[PDB]
């Protein structure tokens, strides 16, 4: 999982 | 009416719903009217995407949180990827305890639905799923289950104690306990009616978890099989660790 990922990573 | 000041800080992190149901709706409408009508979605189709967006405001909400944000990606998205279909069952039962009547459905959007009507139209597993959630919406009604006890309920769905492989567990562990204890004097100070209020609440996070499971499976399978539209984060959802 990357989409998650650049949600909270960000 | 008594607030422990845990409590207080927890309150604030809820969004905004009166515009968020603008925000939704107004996509919503947006979306269909970009199609024929030949194109337009199913009742399903239009059921996923209200999720979809609830998920937007729950990842919002949850990166609005102190506790969280001290947690590194990696424990972050180990959290939500073992809530976050409980967290959207408890959210809508909440919304019907709150704006809902019963025989009446409501939805992020604010709009009422027919229960009869919606129920119709689902398979024997959703509405044995629909109809078990409207039990339990029964029952909160009757404990008159606040906001302040809803937030506490969240935050312990989300710090979950059978959450495995963390980094910092023991993080969890000490939110698990805070929560607990202001829900507990919060509910005996404030509710003296019902002095098993709080013994009671605890019982139902079990049972909306269950239903959590079996509709988190029945999307998956239905999106194995295709019947699920793209819904972006909520296909990587289930795409991912089921
Ligand atoms: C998880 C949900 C969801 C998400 C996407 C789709 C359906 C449901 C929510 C949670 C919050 C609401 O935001 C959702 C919404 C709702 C309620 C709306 C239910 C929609 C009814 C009609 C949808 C048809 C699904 O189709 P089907 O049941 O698979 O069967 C039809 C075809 N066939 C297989 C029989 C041939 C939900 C809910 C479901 C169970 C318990 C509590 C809440």
């Amino acid at each position: 999982n990357a989409l998650l990922r650049y949600l909270l990573d960000k | 009416a008594s607030i422990p000041h845990l409590i207080l800080e927890l309150l604030k992190c809820e969004p905004d719903e009166p515009q968020v149901q603008a925000k939704i709706m107004a996509y919503l409408q947006q979306e269909q009217a970009n199609r024929s009508k030949h194109e337009k979605l199913s009742t399903f189709g239009l059921m996923c995407k209200m999720a979809d967006q609830t998920l937007f405001s729950i990842v919002e909400w949850a990166r609005s949180s102190i506790f969280f944000r001290e947690l590194k990606v990696d424990d972050q998205m180990k959290l939500l990827q073992n809530c976050w279909s409980e967290l959207l069952i408890l959210d809508h039962i909440y919304r019907q305890v709150v704006h809902g009547k019963e025989g009446s459905i409501f939805l992020v959007t604010g709009q009422q639905v027919d229960y009869s009507i919606i129920a119709s139209q689902a398979g024997a597993t959703l509405n044995n799923l629909m109809s078990h959630a409207q039990e339990l919406v029964a029952k909160l009604r009757s404990l008159q289950f606040d906001q302040r006890e809803f937030v506490c309920l969240k935050f312990l769905v989300l710090f979950s104690l059978d959450v495995k492989n963390l980094e910092n567990f023991q993080l969890v562990e000490g939110v698990q306990e805070q929560v607990n204890a202001a829900l507990l004097d919060y509910t005996m100070c404030n509710y003296p009616q019902q002095t098993e209020k709080f013994g009671q609440l605890l019982l139902r996070l079990p049972e909306i978890r269950a239903i959590s499971m079996q509709a988190e499976e029945y999307l998956y399978y239905k999106h194995l099989n295709g019947d699920v539209p793209y819904n972006n984060l909520l296909i990587e959802m289930l795409h991912a660790k089921r």
